[PDB]
């Protein structure tokens, strides 16, 4: 339904919210009340029209599949190239991955997408990080991943990884410092 | 004191519901006004007060049955709203 400022701008008349809303009842019993198309083409006068990009797989010189990604999460950008076959090796910045991340936080975290898809061992991962810390490096490789095999898990598998969250950019980020407070939300001991 | 026993505010319990029985109880008691009695019989309410309390009480009872007249008389125009739109 059109808002009740389309409706003013049509009627070229000021409004009120409960003019606006008794309009709509009106046009919805209207809807309700079987109307046909006599009735319908004038309805649909007021009436306003309302998945995951898969990337393309590309092909390196020596003819393997595979699919190029990227993710960041808060200052962390990780470029992420998914081979359509391996035995699970992940190299990150040239570096094997269990020494990249020592910690098994974050091994946990490259582990996440592949697990959840049931592909442990079926992919190489090349992966290139800049910026943030170990988790923040973390989570940007996980969803540079998780985009790139994207490309190789079926539509019903993308899906089920955008619904596990899998496929989201972490919006949150460090929030800035205010003047005449200790931090972001810390304000400076109230003296009363 | 010289009356029988146990026919005066007595109720007898139906399978063994002593709450039920003594629902029935309290209702009879408050019904027939000797919870009320009792709770102002605590204290010596003065015949002024009490006056004016069984006038306050009147005329509430007069504006509440008023109103539950007005409001039974009314109800019936609750009805969904048979001009809507004009």
């Amino acid at each position: 339904w059109l808002i009740k400022e389309e409706l003013e701008e049509m009627l070229v008349e000021k409004l009120s919210d409960l003019d606006y809303m008794q309009f709509i009842r009106l046009l919805e019993k209207l809807l309700t009340s079987q109307c046909g198309a006599a009735e319908e083409e004038f309805v649909q006068r007021f009436r306003r029209s309302v998945k995951q990009l898969i990337e393309p797989v590309q092909y390196d010189e020596q003819g393997m599949a595979f699919s190029k990604s990227e993710g960041k999460r808060k200052t962390a950008k990780a470029e992420a190239i998914v081979y359509k076959h391996g035995s699970g090796r992940i190299k990150v910045n040239g570096i094997d991955y269990q020494l990249y991340f020592p910690i098994t936080q974050d091994r946990e975290q490259l582990m996440f997408p592949f697990h959840f898809v049931d592909r442990l061992g079926k992919h190489d991962v090349t992966c290139t990080v800049s910026g943030g810390g170990r988790s923040a490096q973390a989570g940007a490789i996980r969803l540079a991943m998780a985009k790139a095999l994207c490309s190789f898990v079926t539509e019903d598998e993308v899906e089920w990884m955008r619904q596990a969250g899998l496929l989201t950019t972490d919006p949150r980020v460090r929030e800035r410092k205010k003047p005449g407070q200790e931090g972001a939300r810390r304000k400076f001991t109230w003296k009363k | 004191a010289k009356h029988l026993k146990f026919i005066a505010r007595t109720v007898m319990v139906q399978e063994g519901n002593v709450e039920s029985a003594y629902r029935t109880l309290n209702r009879i008691l408050t019904m027939d006004g000797l919870i009320e009695d009792i709770k102002h019989r605590r204290y010596y309410e003065k015949p002024c007060r009490r006056r004016q309390r069984e006038s306050y009480e009147r005329c509430r009872r007069i504006y509440n049955m008023e109103m539950a007249r007005k409001i039974n008389f009314l109800m019936r125009k609750n009805r969904a709203d048979p001009w809507q739109g004009c």
